[PDB]
RNA sequence: UCAAAGUUUAAG
RNA sequence: GUCUACGGCCAUACCACCCUGAACGCGCCCGAUCUCGUCUGAUCUCGGAAGCUAAGCAGGGUCGGGCCUGGUUAGUACUUGGAUGGGAGACCGCCUGGGAAUACCGGGUGCUGUAGGCUU
RNA sequence: GUGCCAGGUGGGGAGUUUGACUGGGGCGGUACACCUGUCAAACGGUAACGCAGGUGUCCUAAGGCGAGCUCAGGGAGGACAGAAACCUCCCGUGGAGCAGAAGGGCAAAAGCUCGCUUGAUCUUGAUUUUCAGUACGAAUACAGACCGUGAAAGCGGGGCCUCACGAUCCUUCUGACCUUUUGGGUUUUAAGCAGGAGGUGUCAGAAAAGUUACCACAGGGAUAACUGGCUUGUGGCGGCCAAGCGUUCAUAGCGACGUCGCUUUUUGAUCCUUCGAUGUCGGCUCUUCCUAUCAUUGUGAAGCAGAAUUCACCAAGCGUUGGAU
RNA sequence: AAGCAUCGCGAAGGCCCGCGGCGGGUGUUGACGCGAUGUGAUUUCUGCCCAGUGCUCUGAAUGUCAAAGUGAAGAAAUUCAAUGAAGCGCGGGUAAACGGCGGGAGUAACUAUGACUCUCUUAAGGUAGCCAAAUGCCUCGUCAUCUAAUUAGUGACGCGCAU
RNA sequence: CGAAAGACUAAUCGAACCAUCUAGUAGCUGGUUCCCUCCGAAGUUUCCCUCAGGAUAGCUGGCGCUCUCGCACACGCAGUUUUAUCCGGUAAAGCGAAUGAUUAGAGGUCUUGGGGCCGAAACGAUCUCAACCUAUUCUCAAACUUUAAAUGGGUAAGAAGCCCGGCUCGCUGGCGUGAGCCGGGCGUGGAAUGGAGUGCCUAGUGGGCCACUUUUGGUAAGCAGAACUGGCGCUGCGGGAUGA
RNA sequence: GGCCCGUCUCGCCCGCCGCGCCGGGGAGGUGGAGCACGAGCGCACGUGUUAGGACCCGAAAGAUGGUGAACUAUGCCUGGGC
RNA sequence: ACCCACCCGACCCGUCUUGAAACACGGACCAAGGAGUCUAACACGUGCGCGAGUCGGGGGCUCGCACGAAAGCCGCCGUGG
RNA sequence: GCCCGGAUAGCUCAGCUGUAGAGCAUCAGACUUUUAAUCUGAGGGUCCAGGGUUCAAGUCCCUGUUCGGGCGCCA
RNA sequence: GUCUCCGUAGUGUAGCGGUUAUCACGUUCGCCUAACACGCGAAAGGUCCUCGGUUCGAAACCGGGCGGAAACACCA
């Protein structure tokens, strides 16, 4: 799928529409001083092995995109995630796809 | 070993037995899930009428006069 | 097994009768639903939006709530072996008014007419309604010409 | 101061 | 008698060809300065009123098609309930109640609401 | 070299796991989560490894408005131009198209082409559908915001409708001059609260490979491997019909195309009986029964001259052998 | 089992025991030895394949690679950086290491086979031999022989399911 | 320990014996003790590494309560029917109606052809077979249908109903709606039957099978699988010799 | 209908030793195992559901600590036999 | 109620099972033993006491306990639940 | 997920912010009787994609898509 | 029966949805040779197995047809 840049959408800070700065998500680096984290390194310590399970199964084969929209005001800027449906091929403004022209 | 998958054989007995009651029909049901705009309006409406409750009972007096009047005509 | 979808199985109900498909006359759309209005829901295909559930077609119900171009419209549905009275919004376009009550309604007018007249005449008249009874003694008849003879005809082979 | 180059009617 | 505008039900209103249309209307019609829009004033928009019912439209016509409604089909097909009925089975008959559909044959061929004309 | 950390290597050793459905299991499939039509007995609801198919996506527009058009196909015309290029007239109830399966739905549209857009945005509850009437998903009607579009009425909080999806825990991102971070205060950090995302397809969601003929235990006739039951497709045996063969002549003897049967000496189906066990192939030995008769007795037939013979009837009294592998 | 053939080890060693020890077994031993494998007297041979899985050899020329140590900013928890062992990768050897070892077409003046030729393909494409064997499905293979008669036996054949 | 058979290790070996942890755990076998009395099931639901088990609904029992009036002076409810009124796309029917299938001749240079015969060739003559069409004709459909039953599913058949008078509204609006409140005025509103309502605790069950009719797979089956009701299971008794 | 606590939306006013990124209210939705002239506490008996040996009997296993080479396996020492 | 006769009826119990007289298993016979317990926690029902309370523990005071390891009492009466 | 390679003309590869290198292959000229072999020249790069830094980027930067060797693995 | 794959000039094969369908051999035609072979230079030749679909477009992607070839067919 294709999604244009900006976006003209609601802004919760404002309160109005504004015209938004779109840009697709990703995760951020995992801590390690997260309350989960060191709760897995203290019992993972020791022996014992493995304690908690490990995700061997994948049946899915793509995400749920999610834009992170980014308000262009200034004083404001605050951002917003926004999910879309599932699809293995996404990109932000690629091409108008042009009706009624010449294939080649 | 293979089992029977489905049935409704016996059910209907089942349920026949203790009836099949009808929805018990009560006076004065619930306003729950109504148009919200017309429960505001209707609660507002509800609020306000003890304003306007002397026009009201002065009315009510002069009818039960007129009534007293017209069944004393009658006799 | 079968499928859970929720149209299944409306191939026919869900499909406006021959030479009647296209545009919905208006009619439809402009006679008011109160409140309290008895209401046979029967689902129609042109329209999409607000269409009722194959169970509820078919199904009568009273109207307990009017959105602009809708009705909420509290009706009966079994449940093998429990009845619950359930409250749903159809839009209008799948909804008539039952004329089952409007029988009632005017046999209830005429006896508020048959209860103000008869009383001042003393005469007391048959309000209730009465079962259509054994046809009464009669006399037939046949007059002049007799009745005609019915032979069982003889049997022959067409095919 | 050394590349490759095989064969030839039975019909006198 | 009938029309125009907005309609309701949406063929008894549809389609084909034929005839007839007073008055008012509805139209075709004649123009493109402006408004508006086209490759094109054909459509669309606008300004008109010299012609004409040719066409649309209306009314009628056709041993017309279609549609609508009766008969017939037929108490036939099918069918609720019943029997220690029949029949090797396939199936069939009876009782008890309910009861269709083609072909075939008739009739009908828009009704009507609100507002405004004309026939003074 | 010893002591203690770190990474590697380590079936030498340890522990454990090695789905489910299933006409026994295994193999194969997925009927395991969804959706269309049918099955389905004219409300709804309904089964099988029933039938025919689809799904894990796709779309910045193929979403939202408004405008304008009309599609498939055909006919008749027009330079090159032909069955097919482009233009024009006429007919055209949709026979096209609407992302995909199928069904419904759709014509001054829901189709096509333009114009402007982000209602695929922010936020409470109610309801429907599966339903236990719990979730999820998916949907319906409202209500409050902020917008789009249209002259406007209106329409629009994704896809014309029916499928396209995922809990706790953990992680991550976003949100508020927010709460806590503990004797008090400032700042980092962490923990909360609310909404997205990272996935569990065994799809209400363990983290998991084999083998055992060296085997074991609890059970099972809910379940196979015999017999015996039902069944008889398949095997075997037997009719009817008679187109042909039989030099000639349908039927002495046969018999196609069709058709009706019987049998349980075949094999399948099936799974009723038996898994706190009915000793599992053959041969040998011995008795008895059947006839669907090879021989023998008595007979009918011939394409029976005799001889040899096939065909049929009564018929199971008596027989039906010795060896090579 | 002898015979054959591989492999490790020159002792702070190979192989191995042990909970531990300046522990122990081989070892009162030293490569004509100790340890670990295969094959299985003699005779006669022992083909090709290092692509795969193993084993092994080399190593700043070098991808990654941990803890510590080194620098960095920070108020500090810290984060970021450079640095960089074995092992992986990279590059050689190895089959008496585990093992592996082909498929089409056309072709000879009767036909048939096919010496011969053409391709397509692998890490090679089964060499010497041997055979319906204790190994061959088809199978009671074919031919011979052995018997009056042989799904048996022997000898040949070889196309060899799958030597 | 094994010149290797998983052999042997005190009648024991693919891991000896003895005691303890130990009454180890078991969705699986087996058993489970007196009498009468009353009521009396289920083998179906969704969920489950669920399919020899649980959970949850259902079906059962127990305890009750709230009312009702045979104390000449009843309201409500139903595995009925009636009278109204909706819904339906199965049987049947239909295919000279769509979709799809399909026979035959009549008619048609429609198209055009491919093969002919008579033609140099010619919609010329004559046939022909292709597809298409004009009326007709034969036979069809679980996943076709214009039609369209029987049985069947909703509603409704009054006091929570009618009919007047007036107030409230921030909803809606030329005025009005629509709703909500007060205040009065009016009674049996089809047949047949029966006392209703309501709340807690709750066991067992979650292998089913059989017959009428309907019905899917299968040649069929004392086969497998659904629907409807009734049975058996839980149940004796008369009859069917015998027998769920 | 009303009240309390959470939560949102919208709005206009109050308060004072400390006028403040202070404190307090209002109207309308919506979450709560709430209030709306109390019904509990203790004891006893019954039924049900669990945790325990847990109705009774039943494994194949698993662990800790000990006894055995008088049989048999193999090595060594010392005797005997053919 | 002991025995015997006759007519009619009448298969062996227990058990799992859709289905047992079963060619399903357990059972030669008799005696004695022999399996829903106790503790804790919850829930609902019921009985009693008190009631915006209620409560009893734990402790203490009263005896060598014959009966008592009870019974009684406690600004502890309520720390506390 | 973390580190790092490579992506340049048909192919394989050089490239230090200021006509893109080498060799082969391609096509015209010699040589050949001709062909091949070989010598001479010519033609041919979106420098993987997009944005930035920069006066100027094939390179620096970041971000993607690949593409491989190693690390790594809590819904 | 299951699952799998492959059907391309005469032969054996390449082929990444837009190609003049690639290479080798074979074939024909020149030359070279006395002739032949080799050699050199030219040419010709595909129903892409069959039908239907998706697609603006299919030799390939998807469905079914007619062929062909491996693996499985186990416990009794
Ligand atoms: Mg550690
Ligand atoms: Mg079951
Ligand atoms: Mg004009
Ligand atoms: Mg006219
Ligand atoms: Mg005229
Ligand atoms: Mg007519
Ligand atoms: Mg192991
Ligand atoms: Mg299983
Ligand atoms: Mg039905
Ligand atoms: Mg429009
Ligand atoms: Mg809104
Ligand atoms: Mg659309
Ligand atoms: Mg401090
Ligand atoms: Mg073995
Ligand atoms: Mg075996
Ligand atoms: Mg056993
Ligand atoms: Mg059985
Ligand atoms: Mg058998
Ligand atoms: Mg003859
Ligand atoms: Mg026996
Ligand atoms: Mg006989
Ligand atoms: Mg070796
Ligand atoms: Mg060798
Ligand atoms: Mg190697
Ligand atoms: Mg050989
Ligand atoms: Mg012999
Ligand atoms: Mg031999
Ligand atoms: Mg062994
Ligand atoms: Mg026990
Ligand atoms: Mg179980
Ligand atoms: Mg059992
Ligand atoms: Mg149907
Ligand atoms: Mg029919
Ligand atoms: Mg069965
Ligand atoms: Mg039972
Ligand atoms: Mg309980
Ligand atoms: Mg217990
Ligand atoms: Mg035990
Ligand atoms: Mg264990
Ligand atoms: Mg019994
Ligand atoms: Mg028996
Ligand atoms: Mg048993
Ligand atoms: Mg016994
Ligand atoms: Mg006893
Ligand atoms: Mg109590
Ligand atoms: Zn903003």
């Amino acid at each position: 799928v294709n999604v244009p840049k900006t976006r003209r959408t609601f802004c919760k800070k404002c309160g109005k529409h504004q015209p938004h700065k779109v840009t697709q998500y990703k995760k951020g680096k995992d801590s390690l001083y997260a309350q989960g984290k060191r709760r897995y390194d203290r019992k993972q310590s020791g022996y014992g092995g493995q304690t908690k399970p490990i995700f061997r199964k994948k049946a899915k084969t793509t995400k749920k995109i999610v834009l992170r929209l980014e308000c262009v005001e200034p004083n404001c800027r605050s951002k917003r995630m926004l999910a879309i449906k599932r699809c293995k091929h996404f990109e932000l403004g690629g091409d108008k796809k042009r009706k009624g022209q010449v294939i080649q | 070993a293979k089992s029977k998958n489905h049935t409704t054989h016996n059910q209907s007995r089942k349920w026949h037995r203790n009836g099949i009651k009808k929805p018990r029909s009560q006076r004065y049901e619930s306003l729950k899930g109504v148009d919200p705009k017309f429960l505001r309006n209707m609660r507002f409406a509800k609020k306000h009428n003890k304003k306007g409750l002397k026009k009201m009972q002065a009315n009510n007096a002069k009818a039960m006069a007129a009534r007293a009047e017209a069944i004393k005509a009658l006799v | 097994t079968n499928t859970k979808g929720k149209r299944r199985g409306t191939r026919y109900m869900f499909s406006r009768p021959f030479r009647k498909h296209g545009v919905v006359p208006l009619a439809t759309y402009m006679r008011i639903y109160k409140k309290g209005d008895i209401v046979d829901i029967k689902g129609m295909g042109t329209v999409q939006k607000g269409m009722p559930h194959k169970c509820y077609h078919g199904k009568t119900g009273r109207v307990y709530n009017v959105t602009q171009h809708a009705v909420g419209i509290v009706v009966n549905k079994q449940v093998k072996g429990k009845i619950l009275a359930k409250r749903i919004n159809v839009r209008i376009e799948h909804i008539k008014h039952s004329k089952s009550r409007d029988s009632f309604l005017k046999r209830v007018k005429e006896n508020d007419q048959k209860k103000k007249e008869a009383k001042e005449k003393g005469t007391w008249v048959q309000l209730k309604r009465q079962p259509a009874p054994p046809r009464e003694a009669h006399f037939v008849r046949t007059n002049g010409k007799e009745p005609e003879l019915l032979e069982p005809i003889p049997y022959e082979f067409m095919a």
